[PDB]
């Protein structure tokens, strides 16, 4: 049990930090994305107006 | 205002409060109709209490049955007060109990417990404020024994804020019905002395004693002990039905007459139980009362009083005559009786007069006690429990349904705590 | 034919669970006439899924645990049941065969029955 | 004066058209004749809204029946009530639309459409100013939803300040009619949501379910369905119909109700229903009511409004009681079930009450809401289109009838933009 | 001292995995104003047309 316990969390832990890593990358990309959006979608606004 | 949600459970039970409803209907003047056909004066101020305001003024029964067999619904209603109530709430499954709690509990309390919630928090949303909830049903079986108890708990966890009374019907070694009726009642105690306010305690055997020995029937049948216990309980809620001049109710009573939670049975009682030709001699006094009250004769206790100490008295009157022979009367037997009640308390008796008297006698009183009698039953039903669970026969039915053996290793060891916190408080010395 | 003639006069509607129960050609192989279905990576559907997938992600993120397509399924159904709206009264859930045999069902009134 | 123009489509839209022309001549005294056979006071006044003034008093209906098939004008003309209307509005084609939408549209809904755009404009211009048109159909096969999202555009067109309020029917994959009827829905619900002001939802599944558990009916048809629509109807339009003391309209209900035109469908529903056994005893009162307007038994969705947060609710009473009992009902509403409504929108219930009851009942309510609720059967509704179209099946008649199929990418688009608005408006924070 | 080292571990894993949880949080309310944003602006778009 000592062992089985051992590598259980070992394994679930770097498979989780792996998994936050790419989360968080992937929710960087899209702010960046979504705020690009927002400041050519102000300027189309404000001209069609 | 301040009314009384009922509840129904088992075909006892179902049964019982049939007659109940039947009795306070003949006794408050409601005719089989729906309609009003009473003659008195108090008996429409109060009369919401039980009943609700329609049009017509066509009042309509509260009570919900709970059932899981549709063939009580059929005998129930064919009765000449069957047509008066509200078939919404008669809310009944497909498959009977086979008079198994477990399984109960389990397959037929999942499905079917969602209708009778929404019907009772209905009920209690349709009022402004309430008290309690009464809830008539037995152990023996798994329909009133196995789903009163999961209601009540469900309730209790709802509404912390409310009256929790029971009459369940305990069983006897010598008049038994169901074989694993130790096993039921066992699973049936425990949530009882858990998730209960207060439970009174119905045997039949000493009944049909008391009838065949006092009233002296040609034939007593179960009609007898139903009107029996419906005159107990009419008795008992007179104290809020009928106002008078020394009311109580229900939750002073469960305060005043229960020193310690674990312990909240009780000892229920009727004094005039008088046979036919002895109606016309009879006289109508203090004294005699007080005898039929004090004495275990008279009491419906499959048991003897006497054999332990008296802990808490209520005598609850019905009727016009006055206080102070009460208080003297039960002066007098605590002086000369002083072996049979705590010393360590005095002034165990609480004074209960009904001004307003019942429909059809003159002078009525009923008994509600709290003495130590029941420890034989309890620690009968300990050692038959033993007796069954050391082989452990009639087990792979309540295994197959899923759940464990442990449940009974609990509740044994609960049951042999409450024992013996009961008989360590029987000899309630004053000091060492 | 060798069935039609043994038991002489039989159909293929004489079906029950016997050893010679013609639908074990495809018990030999269910791959047979089947084909592989990996995850693909349709546009069309990843529209959403992109969105399903960012869901739980951030799930995942609050909770710490891998979870698939699948698993995020089962768990967000788990969460609803136990939200309280199970709905065990009414065809969102009930079985087809759950409303013939059912009390409501017998409209011939209980006087009928009173009678009997 | 103030009147409105009422159109019909599909046979289903022509047979509940019909039960509520019925329904309304029966109440406001109408004899099968033409005559006025009427006895009340407010029947006299308004009455020219649905009807026209002619000579000797015979009043016509005001209503255009569109089909495409001429078996409908024979059935819906042998009935009771069939000898009343206008045999001129009964315009009808001669191919049947087979259950297709292209089809019907295209070829169809070409040659046919002229007279009753010729017959629409007559009647608009026959009376002096008019409020809006109501279209009763359903998207159940060609000939409701193939012509109806046409008729609306066009007169939406003509006449932009009018009132587009429909009640189309909702398909069920559980009760199911059509096979190609998803595709038929997908090319609905774009005009229904580009082209129409207001939409209401019906499904037949529901209402199955209601009458079978609640009114507990031996054989339900759609006669029943017709009948309780119907009913629906009437208490929608007597707020001007029969005006009261708190009067309301159409357009105050569609600007009021409806926070996007993006989101314009709502949630139908009529409080009194109950058996034929308890018509005779029920309790009639504000509580009661409020529960059965709240309650998603009484309700007549195929889905659960506990799934979302509720955004506007209309309350339309019709009767004599009160308007203290109303508002304190939704005020304690609104604070103990605050996990039900949107928190960002205080007072999201409306107060209407018809002092004008109604003819054979004495008490009825409607309830029109717009709950959270259809979500489900719009995402529903996608993933099936979508396994549909991924292979493309049953997909050569449409193209055989010469439309393309990038339509169907474009609606398909537009119910992902429509779910997906409505997902991240169901969870309508505060703030960050 | 297997047990010692992986529970020193397990500590660190965990922290950092909290320490995600944060930036995730922090990107998706980010996520929920531009989307907002969104919102608004295509219904202005949708108006204007």
């Amino acid at each position: 049990s000592q062992v089985m316990l051992l590598e259980t969390e070992n394994k679930n832990l770097k498979k989780e930090l792996k998994h936050f890593k790419q989360a968080a990358e992937k929710a960087k990309e899209d702010l960046l994305r979504t705020q690009k959006e927002r400041d050519f979608h102000r300027m189309h606004h404000k001209r069609i107006v | 205002m301040r009314e009384i949600v009922h509840l129904q459970a088992g075909q006892c039970g179902n049964q019982i409060g049939a007659k109940f409803w039947e009795v306070i209907s003949d006794e408050h003047g409601i005719d089989p109709t729906g309609t009003y056909h009473g003659d008195s004066d108090l008996q429409l101020e109060r009369i919401n209490v039980y009943y609700n305001e329609a049009t017509g003024g066509k009042y309509v029964p509260r009570a919900v049955l709970v059932d899981l067999e549709p063939g009580t619904m059929d005998s129930v209603r064919s009765g000449p007060f069957g047509q008066i109530f509200r078939p919404d709430n008669f809310v009944f499954g497909q498959s009977g109990a086979g008079n198994n709690w477990a399984k109960g509990h389990y397959t037929e309390g999942a499905e079917l417990v969602d209708s009778v919630l929404d019907v009772v928090r209905k009920e209690a949303e349709s009022c402004d404020c309430l008290q309690g909830f009464q809830l008539t049903h037995s152990l023996g079986g798994g329909t009133g024994s196995g789903m009163g108890t999961l209601l009540i708990s469900k309730i209790r966890e709802e509404y912390p804020d409310r009256i929790m009374n029971t009459f369940s019907v305990v069983p006897s070694p010598k008049v038994s019905d169901t074989v694993v009726e130790p096993y039921n009642a066992t699973l049936s105690v425990h949530q009882l002395v858990e998730n209960t306010d207060e439970t009174y305690c119905i045997d039949n055997e000493a009944l049909y004693d008391i009838c065949f020995r006092t009233l002296k029937l040609t034939t007593p049948t179960y009609g007898d002990l139903n009107h029996l216990v419906s005159a107990t309980m009419s008795g008992v809620t007179t104290c809020l039905r009928f106002p008078g001049q020394l009311n109580a109710d229900l939750r002073k009573l469960a305060v005043n007459m229960v020193p310690f939670p674990r312990l909240h049975f009780f000892m229920p009682g009727f004094a005039p139980l008088t046979s036919r030709g002895s109606q016309q001699y009879r006289a109508l006094t203090v004294p005699e009362l007080t005898q039929q009250m004090f004495d275990a004769k008279n009491m419906m206790a499959a048991c003897d009083p006497r054999h332990g100490r008296y802990l808490t008295v209520a005598a609850v009157f019905r009727g016009r005559m006055s206080m102070k022979e009460v208080d003297e009367q039960m002066l007098n037997v605590q002086n000369k009786n002083s072996s049979y009640f705590v010393e360590w308390i005095p002034n165990n008796v609480k004074t209960a007069v009904c001004d307003i008297p019942p429909r059809g006698l003159k002078m009525s009183a009923t008994f509600i006690g709290n003495s130590t009698a029941i420890q034989e039953l309890f620690k009968r039903i300990s050692e038959q429990f033993t007796a069954m669970f050391r082989r452990k026969a009639f087990l792979h039915w309540y295994t197959g349904e899923g759940m464990d053996e442990m449940e009974f290793t609990e509740a044994e060891s609960n049951m042999n705590d409450l024992v013996s916190e009961y008989q360590q408080y029987q000899d309630a010395t004053a000091e060492e | 034919l060798k069935h039609s003639n043994k038991k002489g006069n039989a159909f293929i509607e004489h079906y029950d669970p016997k050893e010679y129960d013609p639908f074990y050609m495809s018990k030999e192989d269910p791959n047979f006439l089947k084909v592989i279905m990996p995850p693909f990576r349709d546009p069309l559907k990843k529209a959403q899924y992109d969105q399903d997938d960012e869901k739980r992600t951030l799930l995942q993120c609050e909770t710490g645990k891998i979870y698939t397509m699948k698993e995020f399924k089962e768990i967000e159904k788990a969460q609803l049941h136990s939200r309280f709206p199970s709905i065990s009264n009414s065809r969102q859930s009930m079985t087809p065969n759950g409303w013939l045999k059912v009390p409501m069902s017998y409209i011939e009134s209980e006087f009928c029955k009173k009678s009997r």
